[PDB]
C-alpha cells in the first residue's frame, strides 16, 4: 500500500484485476493482537434441579448388538435403503 | 482332525517342494555373492543356507512346512530382485554381535540370565 | 447440487475459430501468464527480517517446557503424577519422596524433548499449573544429551521465563 | 436424554434388520450370523468358504450394488481357536448403504483371495499377510508391503511385542547398517488402568 | 432425443435400450429356470425382474423410464442386467441354496471375550 | 556321452571332486545314505553336479531313484543315445 500511482496502474494492467481493493499482506484491518476477557457459557446441564444424571446417561444406554439370525411365504424382495435421488443441477452456475 | 491343505496332501510333495526351493537357493548363491560384492565366498554362503534347512528341519506339518517353503521362495524373489541391500544378505551373517556363552560357568560370570 | 466442469461446446463460427487460431498462433495465454508475472514482480515481497523481525503468535503456543512456582517461593508441583500418566509419548519420568518439612515434593522430573511431541496434555493434566509449556521455541543445541531436561534446568526454564509464561496464563486462562 | 445423548434411527435398523434376513434367507449355504448393532451397522459373519460366492452376490445382485470395497482389516483374538478374524466393509453406492462380512480363519487354513470380485483387495489383504500371516490362495503377487525384507516375523499379531527382536545401528567395522537384538535405554513403562469396577451392565456376561 | 453422452467415462450410450433390456431380462428368467423353485434367491430376483421388466414393457419413452425405474441412466441399468445375468450364471454353478456346511465353534461370534 | 565306461568315468571324477566323500569307502556300488553317510541334501548337490557336468537337466522326481553311482550312470545311459 506504498507503492506510487504509476507501479500500481502498471500493476493493475498486467495483472488484470484491480490488486488495490484485495491485498494480500494484513494491515490496521485486522483485530487487537490484546482483547478484552470473555465470560464464556455454561452448558444444559448446569442446573440445580431436574438434572439427575441417569436420565440423561448416553453411555448406559448402548446395549449390545441385536442379533437378526443366529445359528444357535411371498414376501417381497427388499433392499438396505430406498434408492438414492438423482442429483439435481446447480442453478447458480451449472458450468453449462 | 481333517484340515484344509495349503499345497500339499502329504509329507511326500512338501518334501519335493523343499528339495526345489533348496535346489533353487544353491543356483542363486553364487549370482548373490558375484552381484552384491560380498566378502564372503561360495561356500559360506552355501553352508548358511544349508545351516537355515538343518535348523529348520524337525516338522511334521504339511502345512506347517508349505508355508515355510512359501517364505523361503519369498525371501528367494526378494534376493532375485535388487530389492535387498547388502545390509540385508548379510543380516544371515552376525557379524557385529559377541559371541553368547553357551556353559553354565560363563553364563554365570556374565549374568543372571539362564 | 452439482455443476460440470469442462463440458464446454466452443463455438464454430468463423469469429470465435480466428480468435482460437489467433491464439495458437499468436501465443495469447503465454502472454497472460507473463503478464501475471511481471504484475506479482512489483509487489512488495512477504519477506520478514529474521532474526531481527519474528512472526506473529498467540498466548497458547507450545514451545518449552518449564516448571512454575507459586508467589512466595514454593514449587506449585505437588508429585501427583497426572503429566506422565497422560503423556502420549511417554516423556515424563517422576519420582517423588517426602521432603524434610514434610511436604509432597518430586525428588526427580525429567522430559526427555526427543520424545515429546509438544502436545500439550501436561499443561493441561495439571491440577495447579506446575508444568507449563513456554513460549521459546528458540533452544535447539549441538548435542542429543542436551535434550534430556532433568527437574534443575525446568526450574531454571521456569524462573528464566516465568515473567512471560504469567501474562500468558493470565490472558489465556478464562477460555480454559 | 434429549442434548448429550445421541439419536436413534430406527428406520435404517428396521431396514438393515430386514436386508440381514434377506441376504440370510438367499444364501443358508455360507451365512451364520446376522447382526444390527445399536447405531444401525450390519454384520453378516459367514463361513471361510464361502468368502467368494457371498461377496460376488453382494457385487452383482441388483437389490444390494456393493460396488465399492472400502477397507479390508484382520483382527486378532488369541483366546479362539480360529484367532483371526477377517473382515470385508463394502459400500453400495446405488442404495447409498454399508455392511460388513466377517469370516474365522487361524494361522494354518489358507483364504480363496478376492482380487476376482474386487481389485482393491489385491493390495489390501496382502497387507494382512505382511501384518498376520494369513495365507491368501489363488493371490495374483503375495509378498511383504510394509515390514523391511530382512523382516521375521509378523508385527501385528497380540504376541508381537511393541518394540520387536531385532534394531538397526551403523558399524564403521563392517562399514554397514547392521541388526542387533533390542536394548531399550528406558524401558516402556506398561500401565494397569483398569478400573475393578464394572462400568456396563447391559454388557454383562453370565457367569460359569 | 439421441442423447450425446452418459456423463460416465468408458460407457458408451447405447441407442436401442428397450430391446436390449427386454433380451437381457428374458435370458435372466430363462436362466433362472434352472434353479429350484424352493431357492429363495429364485423366488426374489425373479420377481424383481419381471418387475423391471413389466415397466420396461410398458413404456414407450426413455427419459421417465429412466426416472421411474429408479437406476439412474438406462446404460447403467443395463449393465446391471448383464450383472444380474452373470451372478445368476454363477448362483447356478455355486448352489448355495442347500444347508449350513459347518457350525462355527461355540464362542466364535463372541464379544467380548 | 558315447560309451558307457566315459560315462562311469565321468560320473567317479564328478564324485572325486566332491568333498564331503571320503575317498576310501568311494566305488561303483556304494550307496549315498547308508554307506558313505550323507544327508538328503548331500544327495540333492550331487545332482546337480551332474547336472551342471553333464549339462542337461534332471527332474526330482527322477533324481530320488538314483542312491549310487550304478543307477545315476545308468540314467544317462537311458536318457541319451549312447
Ligand atoms: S506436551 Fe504432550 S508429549 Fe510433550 S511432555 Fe506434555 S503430555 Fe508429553
Ligand atoms: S500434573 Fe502437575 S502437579 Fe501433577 S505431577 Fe505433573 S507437574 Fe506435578
Amino acid at each position: 500500500a506504498s507503492a506510487t500511482r504509476l507501479i500500481q496502474g502498471l500493476r493493475n494492467w498486467a495483472s488484470g484485476r484491480d490488486l488495490q481493493a484485495k491485498l494480500q499482506l494484513r494491515y490496521q484491518e485486522i483485530s487487537k493482537r490484546t482483547q478484552p476477557p470473555p465470560k464464556l457459557p455454561v452448558g444444559p446441564s448446569h442446573r440445580l434441579s431436574n438434572n439427575y444424571y441417569c436420565a440423561r446417561d448416553g453411555r448406559r444406554e448402548a446395549m449390545p448388538p441385536s442379533i437378526v439370525m443366529s445359528s444357535q411365504s411371498e414376501k417381497k424382495a427388499v433392499s438396505p435403503a430406498p434408492p438414492i435421488k438423482r442429483w439435481e443441477l446447480s442453478q447458480d452456475e451449472p458450468y453449462l | 482332525t481333517s484340515v484344509k491343505p495349503i499345497f500339499s496332501r502329504d509329507m511326500n510333495e512338501a518334501k519335493r517342494r523343499v528339495r526345489e526351493l533348496y535346489r533353487a537357493w544353491y543356483r542363486e548363491v553364487p549370482n548373490t555373492v558375484h552381484l552384491f560384492q560380498l566378502d564372503i565366498s561360495v561356500k559360506q554362503g552355501r553352508d548358511k543356507v544349508r545351516e537355515m534347512f538343518k535348523k529348520n528341519a524337525h516338522v511334521t506339518d504339511p502345512r506347517v512346512v508349505d508355508l515355510l517353503v512359501i517364505k523361503g521362495k519369498m525371501e528367494l524373489e526378494e534376493t532375485i530382485n535388487v530389492w535387498k541391500q547388502r545390509t540385508h544378505v548379510m543380516r544371515f551373517f552376525h557379524e557385529t554381535e559377541a559371541p553368547r556363552p553357551k556353559d553354565f560357568l560363563s553364563k554365570f560370570y556374565v549374568g543372571h540370565d539362564p | 447440487t452439482y455443476k460440470y466442469v469442462n463440458l464446454r461446446e466452443p463455438s464454430m463460427d468463423m469469429k470465435s475459430v480466428t480468435d482460437r487460431a489467433a491464439q495458437t498462433l499468436l501465443w495469447t495465454e503465454l502472454i497472460r501468464g507473463l503478464g501475471m508475472t511481471l504484475s506479482y514482480l512489483f509487489r512488495e515481497p512477504a519477506t520478514i527480517n529474521y532474526p531481527f523481525e519474528k512472526g506473529p503468535l498467540s498466548p497458547r503456543f507450545r514451545g518449552e517446557h518449564a516448571l512454575r512456582r507459586y508467589p512466595s517461593g514454593e514449587e506449585r508441583c505437588i508429585a501427583c503424577k497426572l503429566c506422565e500418566a497422560v503423556c502420549p509419548a511417554q516423556a515424563i519420568t517422576i519420582e517423588a519422596e517426602p521432603r524434610a518439612d514434610g511436604s509432597r515434593r518430586t525428588t526427580r522430573y525429567d522430559i526427555d524433548m526427543t520424545k515429546c511431541i509438544y502436545c500439550g496434555f501436561c499443561q493441561e493434566a495439571c491440577p495447579v499449573d506446575a508444568i507449563v509449556e513456554g513460549p521459546n521455541f528458540e533452544f535447539s543445541t549441538e548435542t542429543h544429551e542436551e535434550l534430556l531436561y532433568n527437574k534443575e534446568k525446568l526450574l531454571n526454564n521456569g524462573d528464566k521465563w516465568e515473567a512471560e509464561i504469567a501474562a500468558n496464563i493470565q490472558a489465556d486462562y478464562l477460555y480454559r | 436424554t434429549r442434548p448429550t445423548v445421541r439419536p436413534r434411527n430406527d428406520v435404517a435398523h428396521k431396514q438393515l434388520s430386514a436386508f440381514g434376513e434377506y441376504v440370510a434367507e438367499i444364501l443358508p449355504k455360507y451365512v451364520q450370523q446376522v447382526q444390527v448393532s445399536c447405531f444401525s451397522e450390519l454384520e453378516i459373519c459367514i463361513h471361510p468358504d464361502g468368502v467368494i460366492p457371498v461377496l460376488t452376490f453382494l457385487r452383482d445382485h441388483s437389490n444390494a450394488q456393493f460396488k465399492s470395497l472400502a477397507d479390508l482389516t484382520a483382527v486378532d483374538i488369541p483366546t479362539r481357536q480360529n484367532r483371526f478374524e477377517i473382515v470385508y466393509n463394502l459400500l453400495s453406492l446405488r442404495f447409498n448403504s454399508r455392511i460388513r462380512v466377517k469370516t474365522y480363519t487361524d494361522e494354518l487354513t489358507p483364504v480363496e483371495s478376492s482380487v476376482s470380485v474386487y481389485k482393491a483387495a489385491n493390495w489390501y489383504e496382502r497387507e494382512i499377510w505382511d501384518m498376520f500371516g494369513v495365507f491368501f490362495a489363488n493371490h495374483p503377487d503375495l509378498r511383504r508391503i510394509l515390514t523391511d525384507y530382512g523382516f521375521e516375523g509378523h508385527p501385528f499379531r497380540k504376541d508381537f511385542p511393541l518394540s520387536g527382536y531385532v534394531e538397526l545401528r551403523y558399524d564403521d567395522e563392517v562399514k554397514r547398517v547392521v541388526a542387533e537384538p533390542v536394548e531399550l535405554a528406558q524401558e516402556f513403562r506398561k500401565f494397569d488402568l483398569n478400573s475393578p469396577w464394572e462400568a456396563f451392565p447391559a454388557y454383562r456376561q453370565p457367569p460359569e | 432425443l439421441l442423447k450425446k453422452t452418459t456423463g460416465l467415462v468408458g460407457l458408451a450410450v447405447c441407442e436401442t435400450p428397450h430391446e436390449r433390456l427386454k433380451i437381457l431380462y428374458t435370458k435372466i428368467l430363462d436362466v433362472l429356470g434352472h434353479i429350484p423353485k424352493n431357492a429363495a434367491y429364485r423366488k426374489y430376483t425373479e420377481q424383481i425382474t419381471n418387475e423391471k421388466l413389466s415397466i420396461v414393457k410398458a413404456e414407450p419413452d426413455v427419459k421417465k423410464l429412466e426416472e421411474q425405474l429408479q437406476g439412474g441412466q438406462i446404460e447403467e441399468v443395463i449393465l446391471q442386467a448383464e450383472n444380474e445375468l452373470s451372478l445368476a450364471r454363477k448362483m447356478i454353478q455355486w448352489k448355495p441354496w442347500e444347508p449350513l456346511v459347518e457350525e462355527p465353534p461355540a464362542s466364535q461370534w463372541k464379544w467380548p471375550i | 556321452p558315447l560309451t558307457l565306461e566315459g560315462i562311469k568315468d565321468r560320473v567317479l571324477y564328478v564324485l572325486k571332486l566332491y568333498d564331503k566323500i571320503d575317498p576310501e569307502k568311494l566305488s561303483v556300488n556304494s550307496h549315498f545314505m547308508k554307506d558313505l553317510g550323507l544327508d538328503s541334501l548331500d544327495q540333492v548337490e550331487i545332482i546337480m553336479a551332474m547336472e551342471d557336468e553333464f549339462g542337461f537337466e534332471i527332474p526330482d522326481i527322477d533324481a530320488e531313484k538314483l542312491m549310487c553311482p550304478q543307477e545315476i550312470v545308468d540314467y544317462i545311459a537311458d536318457k541319451k543315445d549312447v
